[PDB]
RNA sequence: UCGGAGUACAAAAAACCCUCCGAGUGAUUUUAAUCUAGACAAACCAGUCAAAAUAACCCAUCACUUAUUGAUCCAAAAUUUUGAUCAACGGAACAAGUUACCCUAGGGAUAACAGCGCAAUCCUGUUCUAGAGUUCCUAUCGACAAUAGGGUUUACGACCUCGAUGUUGGAUCAGGACACCCAAAUGGUGCAGCCGCUAUUAAAGGUUCGUUUGUUCAACGAUUAAAGUCCUACGUGAUCUGAGUUCAGACCGGAGCAAUCCAGGUCGGUUUCUAUCUAUUAUAAAUUUCUCCCAGUACGAAAGGACAAGAGAAAUGGGACCAACCU
RNA sequence: UUUACCAAAAACAUCACCUCUAGCAUUACUAGUAUUAGAGGCAAUGCCUGCCCAGUGACACCAGUUUAACGGCCGCGGUAUUCUGACCGUGCAAAGGUAGCAUAAUCACUUGUUCUCCAAAUAAGGACUUGUAUGAAUGGCCACACGAGGGUUUUACUGUCUCUUACUUCCAAUCAGUGAAAUUAACCUUCCCGUGAAGAGGCGGGAAUAAAAAAAUAAGACGAGAAGACCCUAUGGAGCUUUAAUUA
RNA sequence: GAUUACCCCUUCUACCUUUUGCAUAAUGGUUUAACCAGAAAAAAUCUAACAAAGAGAACUUUAGCUAGAUACCCCGAAACCAGACGAGCUACCCAUGAGCAGUUUAAAAGAACCAACUCAUCUAUGUGGCAAAAUAGUGAGAAGACUUGUAGGUAGAGGUGAAAAGCCUAACGAGCCUGGUGAUAGCUGGUUGUCCGAGAAAGAAUUUUAGUUCAACCUUAAAAAUACCCCAAAAAUUCCAAUGUAUUUUUAAGAGAUAGUCUAAAAAGGUACAGCUUUUUAGAAACGGAUACAACCUUGACUAGAGAGUAAAUCUUAAUACACAUAAUCCCAAAAAA
């Protein structure tokens, strides 16, 4: 998966992304059981590919289905030569990226529903990943939520 | 080791002059503007930069009319 | 030099060897005649809007909307304007190199060597467990990622030093670190045994002699219980060495019309100091190896083949001595 | 013969070879006359010095001549077990390196490969040639003899070394006479761990310590000694060279 | 400061210069004495004379004119030019003299070796020396292009040079002396008594970045104004009531400054590196606290006083699974879990 025609001009770091907890992909919809992100960070394609090939290998043979909400990246990484000097021009892209915040869905799983085995999969992806993932479903998430409400209305 | 070039362009300062409750004179600069954030109202002239000024000596107001336009008034 | 769109979120302005596009004009039709207020912008100088009066009639479209140029003195078609790519674009009317033969004024406000800060790069301990190992994730490996340590590599920054911290290597003299090469104590082993592999604990001692080339290396010879790694201004030139390199010559090759150069290869090239202060001018108890004996038994088809205990020799080294040998 | 005072060397000079300019007089040349004089390159001698005049230079005059004048002397494709290309085709140029030589005072890759030398040879010698980047008078290839030049291998002999030891003399040491020098902000002057413009005897905290010399060791006082000779700055200086511009 | 007619203990990081910052291991100083570096009035401010006139036959003048009094320091080159002095050193040459054993040898001033003499190959010593070119051993030439005496010639918009950018009186990419000359230096090193008030770190340009010219500030002496903190009418601000404030300029002269950093926040480059660089906003620089230490924390800065009340701060809090290199602890020792 590759950007079609990369003739943009590359994107300077924003870091908002980093520092803002969007709730927006937050939604849990259809999927029965997601994977959270605890803190915002920039995820390498080559991470949500292996992430799909680990998905991939983990399939459950009897009913699985594979959603991603996280798109292609969009923003690449700016790197300069080894050995070189600051300034001077900028240097070469080696990467993309994509921006993930705080609470956005990386990835959701179709199928019938057993914990020990979703528990045990999205618990390999959260060691494969640079920030802590978390397990998420309907009522988990939403007895966590209102937990953390109760304990700052406290 | 730049092959890319461009140059820096110096402000020519566009912004409103006077404000609304303000006494302003004929012939007085109201609003410097690329093209049209604002249109013209009554006793008010407009330029060839699009700058709207004072036609005769009185006191700016700002009034919003829709039909979506905006009018800068002077009133003697 | 200039214009537009971001960096530069709801009036201005605001940088970087940040990031996208545009200009020194192109064309079609009507034509901008005299001067009175009053403002915007503005260090200087250059730029915008313009009620209203008079004389005579009754500027405008495209190149998204704006850009699209030049301040003095000096020349000319003629009595009013036309000329500089002064583009290094606020513009010395008119001009290119070399110096290792160099000299002076200066600067650690600014480079190279070392230190320091940083840890991309460099090295290494780990986390997750897909996939190899016939079977078996973890004896031995770790797709892809994640958390770190270290300051020996290559760099960044230019913080002390250019009224000087003398930059490689070798010799000499050491000290320390442990990520242990060897000797020691162990675990696991696809460990019968002997030897190995892997990992743990441990720096007390030891860690050789040569050939080629300046090596930092590397290849090779003979041993050894092993021939460890790194730091100490990549230790050590007020101890030495000048082999490398840092400057006056002689050639080859390349570049240059030439003056001459090259981070290229061959030869040669005087290395100054009498110690003022601080510091220093030893008590000791060890350390390493080989050979022999039990033995060629247990075990094993065969090949093969100890732990312990005992004995005799050296070696390095500590502290010594001159009776013999030797100078 | 040459950098008197860091270079004595392959450099310069030297006999010799060649090119080229001078037919002329009484304080150079020279009181000389083409067998003479000036200029240039090369450098005894031995064997040779092939091609190219389009450009520059030079000579006869607009055209041509002239390499012992300044200089220059190619690429690609195809063809027989493998490989290679005597041969052929083609592009370009004024003409495309002939003899000889060659990992060389030249070869980057490189410590080319092979052989000799050594128990081991990045050096050396002898060969091979895809010569990055040899070449025929800035000469080419050899050469007897010669060299305080630059390299390599056996023998002989040695304190060079394994590995140092002893002795003699002049200093160092003592006493007496005469009595310096650079250096020096003032100095009551310890060490460690940290900090401080980032390397502390003067800061902090711990450790250590009665007060003063002499003979010795050179770690520190970023020791002493030279307003860095490298780097960069200044609208600094000077030497040298030109098709920089401007001209007695 | 205490303390005894002396000392130990406690409280403190030389001066100066240069700098964002120096006790700094950045600069200068052995000490002392003495010598030694701000001398120019146009316009202006101010004190006086007279006043539509002043001023000693000259100029100004819609209150001027005249006079007096007030602000702009030194040292230093490498080099250039002119006039001369220099070949008793050395380089070459001219004139006139002198010197160079011995041995093997075929005729051979012929070859080779080797003393004098002429050179300085290698090693060592010497390194404010015996000596500003040495001594010891060794080595070359040594009848030749040799060495040497004396008398002469050639000099710097040059001479000479068996040619090294060498020599020309101990340092020659062009000698030395004197003069131009107190050459030029935007640089560097320097610039001396007391007290009081106020008190600066960046806008555009420049054959410019280590320098200048007016803005951004500031100071002196007078006048006329008003100005800010600024809510809703409106377009983080741009404006304006009211508030409690004091100032904001106008004019007249006169400065200096323009090679700065860090933290906090928002950015850009770099590697979600840097005591990193490039911008915006804010703060910043006793001797309290942070062990010491530029900004972090507390505080805005009278002298004197054997008074008092406080600000920050100081010694501690967080855990469980039937790896660098000299001597330690993250400032002593310990402690505990108002």
């Amino acid at each position: 998966r590759v950007p079609l025609v990369p003739k943009v001009r590359r994107e300077r770091k924003n870091l908002s992304d980093i520092r803002g907890p969007s709730t927006e992909a937050t939604e849990f919809t259809e999927g029965r059981f997601a994977i959270l992100a605890l803190g915002g960070g920039y995820l390498h394609w080559g991470h949500f590919e292996m992430m799909r090939l680990t998905i991939n290998r983990s399939m459950d043979p009897k009913n699985m289905f594979a959603l991603w909400r996280v798109p292609a990246p969009f923003k690449p990484i700016t790197r300069k030569g080894m050995g070189q000097r600051m300034g001077g021009g900028k240097g070469a892209i080696d990467h993309y990226v994509t921006p993930v915040k705080a609470g956005r869905l990386i990835v959701e799983m179709g199928g019938r529903c057993e914990f020990k085995e979703v528990q045990g999969f999205l618990d390999l992806v959260a060691h494969k990943l640079p920030f802590p993932a978390k397990a998420v479903s309907x009522x988990x998430x939403x007895x966590x939520x209102x937990x953390x409400x109760x304990x700052x209305x406290x | 080791s730049s092959k890319n070039l461009g140059g820096k362009s110096p402000g020519k300062r566009f912004g409103i002059k006077k404000m609304e409750g303000h006494y302003v004179h004929a012939g007085n600069i109201l609003a410097t503007q690329r093209h049209f954030r604002w249109h013209p109202g009554a006793h008010v002239g407009l330029g060839k930069n699009k700058c709207l000024y004072a036609l005769e000596e009185g006191v700016v107001r700002y009034t919003k009319e829709v039909y979506y336009k905006t009018f800068v008034h002077v009133v003697p």
